[PDB]
């Protein structure tokens, strides 16, 4: 159980991740 | 302009006190039938074996019944998903005991209603309107499908669609609860909160229009005639109405664009029945309702009743007895 | 199952089908960040 | 507007989440320790799962008397042993 | 960034889509990452059924609707359809899900790198909406590919070990497909047929010489017409008909998917060829036979005279006629009569269900079977608690069949819905009053009144 | 004047976020209570002692079986006050004798009228009439019918309806099966307001819609709307011509449009308030007289009426015994109606 | 203390994030425990 | 520039206070087993 | 081979965790676009080993 709330957990930031960098960067979003 | 040409103006004429148009030529024709049927069959149709049983059910006002308890009675369980047009029946009397009527005129609506929505597409553009009026006849239509057509489908039978009468209607819903547990299913839920909720904001939009209207009139007078056909200006105030809806709950929680409000009242009704359609014509596949049936446990294993098993008890009553010489097995498997 | 020699990515893959639902709502994160504009 | 602080403001600002990364996740645990302690059983006189019946009864303790109900419950919750 | 605002495009946050309608480059790069969508879920689908999937317990007990397809392809299962291999599944899971890394790939270059129109970049790949060739080539394309699908399925059936066939002679088993049905009069005479009861349209294809045949003939118009759509423009008649622009072409498409999923939803509750029972469960008519067959099974080992036991109503309680004459089940299941299934067909005769092989020759193996459907009729409640409503918790069972039969009324209901929605709108924007009406040049104005 | 009476009248109806106004205290407990009241019975409560039920989410139910339970029949219409001859000031023995129902209806009531003379004070402040309190009277109508003038007709509180998802659905079955409640005519008519209500809110919303006048580049269209426009945002005309063509007749004033879709729900829960007020007293529209008389001297002859009467002795029989437990049912195996092999 | 240092889009994505974490909490206890029917 | 306890303030918190209380019930509810 | 293969497979996962953030964020961002168009040239060649790599070694384990 515990082992797949972490990897829903480093997949659920990877969306989220990907945002906040651009935004970090004034990327192109 | 030859024949055909002065033909095609006149069917797709925007000057037509009532618009034909190309779904009309089908709907008009396919609509009278099944009106016309109906009626007949309503008045005076002998009764019908629905559930082919040799079991006949009386339908129609000669043979016995009043407004309410009158239907035209769907098709043999014989005949299942069989089309049973009048000539494949070997006589009129054979189509009549069978419940040819049924089918006759539930096909002939179908067609009819689905050609009525287009035919609201159709006008529409004859008229420089945007189009989309059809699209929220288009849940009410879902509506008729389910339940005339999609259930009778998935259960292999017209004997299990919708009978054409007010209490055949009631025993079409309170079998459909013994079988699926309607009330428990969500999309039934969103259907209640769509026509409940499309009863509250229409209420809820006459009212604050009616509450707002500029002072036109004299009290000797329906307010009414403050309105005049085709006037340009807004009849009412909607930053008044807003400015008491605002108020009622919170700012933000009120409509003070017109176009959005109109939106919503567009979509929260249309939305919800198509919900509606959806849970009867996926419970025409058995995915049923939500069922709680001893979900509650005490640590010996005694079972603790919830409101679920208080329905199930209920539903019991509808099951056992509903076709009570119908079923020879001890499942109910459609 | 799967073959014994990938049982330790069980968790992983119990999770993989859901995937798809998370690119809607990455549609609307992305959206908040440009203000729906 | 009416001279209350917008809330965008209010929950963008530093200063809310301070205070509240303290009083939502306090309050989340009183709530949880409310039901983990056996609290709420005995606040409400809720039955937990042992004691909705006496060990061999199978009868529902229904209440039958308006004005000595308290006194039934009493005695429904002494035969529990 | 090119008309990604309101202000520029017209088109608001949540029709932001529509942005697209005119910048190749980036609506090629929704198209291929959503292509990437589809081929993720197949492939971790799978992968997830894989794990979860214990070989010995029916399929149809499990929540598969993946693994049923592969083996109904003959790939890894045996006679019966019993789990032989499950490195096929595995293959198929994998190969889906790295492929959908690739598309993935495509689409995000596409999307967000790539060139957002592609007409500069080349004249092959750039299109305008109302160019009517370009749009017939590129339909052309796809039929071509298409056509060759088909063929693939041919292929499997004919050259890479056949097909899961549940009615091979002395049991379902993979077999080879030697002679497929070429014959068109048998092939385009499913078109023509009834979609009502006892004929059921295509839905009622019953033998995998036909399915093949069937592919061979689709998979050579597909190839035919993708040619003949590359070679020639719309003819004026066709010009006439239609609204030409990128809005109407989705209606259109939105439609036919519609059409597609309403049929796929018979297909999934009615046949059971091409979704064999072994794998996705009895379908509904099979299940309620299969009780009626219990039944009358049961009984008779008791010594009822099955054909001569008079029910409740006077109708046969076991046995009675079609309105045809046939023998059938009685019961309500008189209305399943047109039930056609491997474990019942030995007891037909030229009349129907024949007495003296009742009597003589029902043998165990049909017992267990009509027992094992019965009691995995598709029936069970959104959470899964298997059989009518009224039952109490005890079976997790809800059938494949009804899974995958409501989902995709579901699905072709909305596909009508958008099909009206943009095929309204397409017209209204062709004609240029999508955004509403001139008020200085509102039509009924000029109209007479209607009295 | 200057006096306390007015700086407070000041005070209540300053313009904030939220209103508050005189009404506001009596709506702002009253609501808060009802509200609390449910959160809490259906989190915490259970109804083992009223009913023989859980009902909480502490004991395990969902959101869709939770509910506040209504007190045991033995308490007839008590009102069941904390500190009344029942509950005796125990909060607990309270709680488990069902006090929380009373106390949710009893709040809830004062909490509607709380609400509707919020409508009223609003109305008055802002200047407009007051159409959204007269329409109020229907929800108003239905709470007070439903849940205090039924079980005040009835033997005791326990057959109002508790305040459970699956609780309201076990009351809808109970009428069927008892009162046959789709037979009334005071209910039909319920039913088409209701439906005829949401037929002209969706209706209605659709024609502004697509009539809409072109005042904006933008493809989407509510921004080319502005709330202090004098201009009519659709055409009434084309909307007019429309619906004549479609369906023979449309509306051509706006005011009469507007109040119509105040009068059609509004008078459809009217109607079904009264029916409830009958049911109230048993009084209700059960059968149709001539039917029975001829089905029981004709065996042969058989209605849909006749079917739905089967289908409500079995949802009684089979129902009633843990339905009603403090009637002490016991109905043995052979009694129960029953068709064939089911 | 200063509005907006803390962007909305977090805010709400984060609060988001903690809803579908509790209901499914909730929907994990449905199957599980009380109310599982085991 | 703004006040801080405001009818508002206290209309929200009436509701926020109980319902995360109730949240951190409801799943402590979730390990509870018979 | 397990030891080749299980490192493999979890350098296979890594990897492709980094190319899933990596390869969006370096197509958007407006600096470092030519250390990244290598970087990605890199990791797409590197992935595609590891999947070959991956897929042998599978029936040396299996
Ligand atoms: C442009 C469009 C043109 C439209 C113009 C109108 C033309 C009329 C169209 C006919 C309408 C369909 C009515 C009958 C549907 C039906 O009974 O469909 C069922 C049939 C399948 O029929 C069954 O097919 C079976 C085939 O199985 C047989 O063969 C099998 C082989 O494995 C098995 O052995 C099996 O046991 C055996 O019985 C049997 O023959 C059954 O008796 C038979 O009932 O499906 C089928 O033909 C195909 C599926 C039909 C589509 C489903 C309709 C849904 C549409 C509603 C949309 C809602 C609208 C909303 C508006 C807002
Ligand atoms: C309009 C919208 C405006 C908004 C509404 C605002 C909401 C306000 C809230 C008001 C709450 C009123 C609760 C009344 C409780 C009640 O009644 O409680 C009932 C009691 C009577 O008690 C009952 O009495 C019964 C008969 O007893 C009698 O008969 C027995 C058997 O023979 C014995 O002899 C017994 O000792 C003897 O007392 C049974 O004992 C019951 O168990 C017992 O509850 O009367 C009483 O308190 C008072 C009875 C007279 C006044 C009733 C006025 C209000 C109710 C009108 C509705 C009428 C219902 C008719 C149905 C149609
Ligand atoms: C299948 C779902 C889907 C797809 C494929 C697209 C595709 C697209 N949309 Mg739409 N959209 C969608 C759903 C989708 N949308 C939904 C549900 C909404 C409502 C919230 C919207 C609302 C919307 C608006 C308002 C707009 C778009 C626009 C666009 C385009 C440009 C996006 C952009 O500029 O990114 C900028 C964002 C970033 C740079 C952040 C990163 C985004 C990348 C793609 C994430 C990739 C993550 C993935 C895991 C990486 C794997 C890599 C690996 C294989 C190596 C793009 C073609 C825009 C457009 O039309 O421009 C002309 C536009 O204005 N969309
Ligand atoms: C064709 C679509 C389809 C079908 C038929 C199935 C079928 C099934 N799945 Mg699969 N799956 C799908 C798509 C589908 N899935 C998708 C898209 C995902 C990614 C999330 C998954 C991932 C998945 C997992 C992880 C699991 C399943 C499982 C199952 C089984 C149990 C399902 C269940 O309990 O539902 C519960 C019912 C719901 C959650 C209700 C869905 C209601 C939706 C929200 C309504 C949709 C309405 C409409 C589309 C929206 C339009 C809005 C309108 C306004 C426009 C069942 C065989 C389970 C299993 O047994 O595996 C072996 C399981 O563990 N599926
Ligand atoms: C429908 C799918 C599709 C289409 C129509 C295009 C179209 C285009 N691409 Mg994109 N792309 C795609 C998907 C697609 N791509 C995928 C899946 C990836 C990831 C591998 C990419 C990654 C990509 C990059 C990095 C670039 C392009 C570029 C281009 C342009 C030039 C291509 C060329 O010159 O090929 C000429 C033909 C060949 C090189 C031979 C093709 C060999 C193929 C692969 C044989 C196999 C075909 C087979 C039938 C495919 C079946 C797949 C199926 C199972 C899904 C053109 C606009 C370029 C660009 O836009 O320039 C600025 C560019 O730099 N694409
Ligand atoms: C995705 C598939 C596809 C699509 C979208 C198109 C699209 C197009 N085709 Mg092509 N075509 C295709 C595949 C496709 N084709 C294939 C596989 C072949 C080989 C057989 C052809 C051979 C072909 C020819 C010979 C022609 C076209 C033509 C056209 C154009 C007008 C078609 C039309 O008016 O249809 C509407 C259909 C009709 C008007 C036919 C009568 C309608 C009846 C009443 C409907 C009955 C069906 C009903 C729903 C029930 C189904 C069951 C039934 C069989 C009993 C349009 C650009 C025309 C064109 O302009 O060529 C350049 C044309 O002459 N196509
Ligand atoms: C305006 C807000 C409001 C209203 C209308 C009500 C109304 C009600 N409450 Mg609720 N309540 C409220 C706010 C409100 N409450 C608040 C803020 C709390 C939290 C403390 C509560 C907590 C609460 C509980 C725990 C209970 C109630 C109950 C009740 C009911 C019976 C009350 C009663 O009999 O009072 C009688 C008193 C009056 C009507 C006041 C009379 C004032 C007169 C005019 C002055 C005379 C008094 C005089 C000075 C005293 C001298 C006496 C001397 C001779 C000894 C009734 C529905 C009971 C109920 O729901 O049971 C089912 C119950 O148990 N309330
Ligand atoms: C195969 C694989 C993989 C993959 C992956 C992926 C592909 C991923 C992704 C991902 C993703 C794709 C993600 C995402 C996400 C997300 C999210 C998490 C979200 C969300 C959300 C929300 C929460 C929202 C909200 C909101 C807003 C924002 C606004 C308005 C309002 C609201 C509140 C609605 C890996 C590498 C692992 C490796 C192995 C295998
Ligand atoms: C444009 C856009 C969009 C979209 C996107 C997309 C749709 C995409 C995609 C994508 C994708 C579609 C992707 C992907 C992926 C993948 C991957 C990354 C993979 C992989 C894999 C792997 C790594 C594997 C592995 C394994 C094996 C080999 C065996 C067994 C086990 C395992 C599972 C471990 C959005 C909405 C956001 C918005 C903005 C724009
Ligand atoms: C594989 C297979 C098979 C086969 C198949 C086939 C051979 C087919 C087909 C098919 C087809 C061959 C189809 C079709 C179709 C068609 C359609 C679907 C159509 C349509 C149409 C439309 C839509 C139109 C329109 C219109 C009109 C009416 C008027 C004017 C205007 C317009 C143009 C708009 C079989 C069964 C043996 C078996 C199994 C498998
Ligand atoms: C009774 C009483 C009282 C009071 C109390 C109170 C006032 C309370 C409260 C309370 C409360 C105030 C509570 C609460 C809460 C809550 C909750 C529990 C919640 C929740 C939720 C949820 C779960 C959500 C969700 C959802 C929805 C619905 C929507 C959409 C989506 C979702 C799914 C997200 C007093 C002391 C005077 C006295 C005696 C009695
Ligand atoms: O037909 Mn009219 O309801 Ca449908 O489930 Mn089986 O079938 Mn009879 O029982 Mn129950
Ligand atoms: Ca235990
Ligand atoms: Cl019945
Ligand atoms: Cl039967
Ligand atoms: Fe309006
Ligand atoms: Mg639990």
């Amino acid at each position: 159980v515990i082992a797949q709330l972490t990897m829903i957990a480093m997949i659920g930031i990877a969306g989220p991740m990907i945002i906040f960098l651009l935004a970090v960067r004034r990327g192109n979003l | 302009a030859n024949l055909w040409e002065r033909f095609c103006n006149w069917v797709t004429s925007t000057d037509n006190r009532l618009y034909v148009g190309w779904f009309g030529v089908i709907m008009i024709p396919t609509l009278l039938a099944a009106t016309i049927c109906f009626v007949i069959a309503f008045i005076a149709a002998p009764p019908v074996d629905i559930d082919g049983i040799r079991e006949p059910v009386s339908g129609s006002l000669l043979y016995g019944n009043n407004i309410i308890t009158g239907a035209v009675v769907p098709s043999s369980n014989a005949i299942g998903l069989h089309f049973y047009p009048i000539w494949e029946a070997a006589s009129l009397d054979e189509w009549l005991y069978n419940g040819g009527p049924y089918q006759l005129i539930i096909f002939h609506f179908l067609l009819g209603a689905s050609c009525y929505m287009g035919r609201q597409w159709e006008l529409s553009y004859r008229l420089g309107m945007r189009p989309w009026i059809c699209v929220a006849y288009s849940a009410p239509l879902a509506s008729a499908f389910a339940v005339f057509l999609i259930y009778p489908i998935g259960q292999g039978s017209f004997s299990d669609g919708m009978p054409l009468g007010i209490s055949g209607t009631f025993n079409f819903m309170i079998v459909f609860q013994a079988e699926h547990n309607i009330l428990m299913h969500p999309f039934h839920q969103l259907g209640v909160a769509g026509v409940f909720g499309g009863a509250l904001f229409c209420a809820m939009h006459g009212s604050l229009v009616t509450s707002s209207l500029i002072r036109e009139t004299t009290e000797t007078e329906s307010a009414n005639y403050g309105y005049k056909f085709g006037q340009e200006e807004e009849t009412y105030n909607i930053v008044a109405a807003h400015g008491y809806f605002g108020r009622l709950i919170f700012q933000y929680a009120s409509f003070n664009n017109s176009r959005s409000l109109h939106f919503f009242l567009a979509a929260w009704p249309v939305v919800g029945v198509w919900f509606a359609a959806l849970g009867i014509s996926t419970m025409a596949f058995n995915l049923n309702g939500f069922n709680f049936n001893h979900s509650v446990i005490d640590a010996k294993g005694n079972v603790i009743n919830t409101w679920a098993d208080i329905i199930n008890r209920a539903n019991l009553g509808m099951e056992v007895m509903h076709e009570r010489n119908a079923h020879n097995f001890p499942l109910d498997l459609a | 199952k799967l073959p014994e020699a990938y049982a330790i990515f069980d968790p992983l893959v119990d999770v993989l089908p859901v995937i798809p639902v998370l690119f809607l709502a990455l549609a609307f994160v992305w959206q908040a960040a440009v203000g729906f504009r | 507007t009416t001279g209350e602080r917008p809330f965008s403001d209010i929950i963008t600002s530093v200063r809310y989440w301070v205070i509240h990364s303290i009083t939502i996740p306090a309050l989340f645990i009183a709530g949880w320790l409310f039901v983990s302690t056996g609290l709420a059983y005995d606040v409400f006189g809720t039955p937990r799962p042992d004691s909705y019946y006496a060990q061999e009864q199978r009868s529902i303790p229904l209440v039958t008397d308006r004005f000595e109900a308290k006194q039934q419950v009493e005695t429904f919750l002494e035969q529990l042993k | 960034a090119t008309n990604r605002d309101q202000e520029s495009s017209g088109f608001a946050w949540w029709a932001g889509n529509a942005r697209l309608i005119n910048l190749s480059g980036k609506l090629l790069g929704a198209h291929v990452a959503h292509a990437g969508l589809i081929v993720f879920w197949a492939g971790a689908m799978t992968l997830f059924e894989l794990a979860h999937f214990i070989p010995e317990k029916p399929m149809y007990e499990q929540g598969l609707i993946l693994i049923p397809h592969i083996a109904t392809l003959g790939w890894g299962v045996g006679p019966g359809g019993e789990v032989v291999d499950t490195f096929p599944f595995f293959v198929v899971g994998v190969v889906h899900l790295i492929s959908s890394a690739v598309l993935g790939f495509g689409g995000v270059y596409h999307a967000i790198r790539g060139p957002e129109t592609l007409e500069e970049y080349s004249s092959f790949f750039g299109y305008d909406w109302k160019d009517k060739n370009k749009m017939t080539t590129i339909l052309g394309f796809h039929l071509i590919v298409l056509g060759i699908g088909a063929l693939l399925l041919v292929a499997k059936a004919m050259f890479f070990g056949g097909l899961y066939d549940t009615w091979a002679p002395g049991g379902g088993d993979v077999r080879v497909i030697t002679n497929p049905t070429l014959d068109p009069r048998v092939i385009f005479g499913y078109l023509l047929k009834s979609p009502f009861g006892g004929e059921g349209w295509i839905v009622s294809v019953n033998n995998l010489e036909d399915v093949v045949g069937g592919h061979i003939w689709i998979g050579l118009i597909c190839i035919a017409g993708g040619i003949w759509h590359i070679l020639t423009t719309p003819f004026g008649w066709a010009r006439r008909a239609f609204i030409w622009s990128g809005e109407a072409y989705l209606s259109y498409s939105l439609g036919a998917l519609s059409m597609m999923g309403f049929i796929a939803t018979c297909f999934v509750w009615f046949n059971n060829t091409v979704y064999p029972s072994e794998f996705y469960g009895p379908t509904g008519p099979e299940a309620s036979q299969a009780q009626a067959m219990t039944f009358l099974i049961r009984d008779q080992k008791l010594g009822a005279n099955v054909g001569s036991a008079q029910g409740p109503t006077g109708l046969g309680k076991y046995l009675m006629r079609s309105p045809t004459g046939e023998i059938i089940f009685g019961g309500e299941t008189m209305r399943f009569w047109d039930f056609r299934g491997p474990w019942l067909e030995p007891l037909r005769g030229p009349n129907g269900l024949d007495l003296n092989k009742i009597k003589n020759d029902i043998q165990p193996w049909q017992e267990r079977r009509a027992a094992e459907y019965m009691t995995h009729a598709p029936l069970g409640s959104l959470n899964s608690v298997g059989g009518v409503a009224t039952e109490i918790n005890s079976v997790n069972f809800v059938s494949p069949r009804s899974w995958l039969a409501t989902s995709h009324f579901v699905l072709a209901f909305f596909f009508l819905v958008g099909h009206l929605w943009h095929a309204g709108r397409a017209r209204a924007a062709a004609a240029g009053f999508e955004k509403g009406i001139d008020r200085e040049s509102e039509p009924v104005l000029s109209m007479p009144s209607l009295d | 004047e200057r006096g306390w009476f007015d700086i407070l009248d000041d005070w209540l109806k300053r313009d904030r976020f939220v209103f508050v106004g005189w009404s506001g205290i009596l709506l702002f407990p009253c609501a808060y209570l009802a509200l609390g009241g449910w959160l809490t019975g259906t989190t915490f409560v259970t109804s083992w002692y009223t009913h023989g039920l859980a009902s909480s989410y502490l004991e395990g139910c969902n959101f869709l079986t939770v509910a506040v339970s209504t007190p045991a029949n033995s308490m007839g219409h008590s009102l069941l006050l904390l500190w009344g001859p029942e509950a005796q000031g125990d909060f607990t023995r309270w709680c488990q004798l069902g006090g929380l129902w009373t106390f949710i209806a009893l709040h809830g009531a004062f909490g509607l009228i709380g609400f509707m003379l919020r409508q009223f004070e609003i109305a008055r402040l802002v200047g407009v009439r007051p159409y959204n309190a007269i329409a109020f009277s229907a929800p108003i109508a239905v709470f007070v019918s439903v849940f205090l003038i039924y079980p005040l007709g009835q033997s005791s509180w326990f057959f109002a309806p508790s305040f459970g998802v699956a609780a309201i659905f076990r009351f809808l079955l109970f009428f069927q099966g008892f009162h046959n409640w789709t037979l009334n005519p005071f209910h039909m008519m319920g039913v088409a307001g209701v439906l005829g209500g949401a037929l002209l809110c969706a209706i209605h919303g659709a024609t502004v819609e697509n009539t809409l006048f072109q005042d904006g580049e933008g493809a989407s269209t509510f921004r080319a709307f502005n709330p202090t426009q004098a201009e009519e945002t659709y055409s009434m005309v084309t909307a007019n011509r429309f619906w004549s063509q479609i369906f023979g007749i449309a509306f051509s004033n706006k005011r009469w449009l507007h109040f119509f879709m105040l009068f059609v729900p509004v008078t459809g829960l009217w109607m079904s308030a009264i029916g409830v007020v009958g049911l109230a007293l048993n009084l209700r529209s059960y059968d149709f007289i001539s039917q029975e008389i001829r089905a029981a001297e004709d065996p042969e002859f058989e209605t849909f009426y006749t079917k739905n009467l089967l289908l409500n002795e079995g949802i009684r029989a089979w129902m009633a015994p843990q339905d009603q437990p403090h009637e002490n049912f016991v109905f043995p195996e052979e009694v129960l109606p029953r068709g064939n092999a089911l | 203390s200063e509005g907006g240092r803390i962007p909305l889009w977090i805010v709400a994505t984060v609060a988001g994030m903690g809803v579908i974490v509790i209901v499914g909490l909730f929907f994990y206890g449905a199957y599980a425990g009380l109310g599982s029917s085991l | 520039s703004y006040p801080i306890f405001t009818v508002r303030w206290v209309a929200v918190h009436t509701l926020a206070v109980p319902t995360i209380f109730f949240l951190g019930a409801i799943a402590a509810m979730q390990f509870i087993q018979r | 081979m397990t030891i080749l293969f299980q490192l493999a497979l979890a350098a296979l996962v890594i990897l492709s965790f980094v190319m899933v953030i990596g390869v969006p964020v370096a197509y958007a961002s407006p600096q470092d676009w030519d250390r990244s168009k290598q970087l990605i040239f890199l990791g797409s060649g590197l992935w595609i080993a590891l999947v070959l790599v991956v897929g042998v070694l599978n029936f040396f384990v299996v």
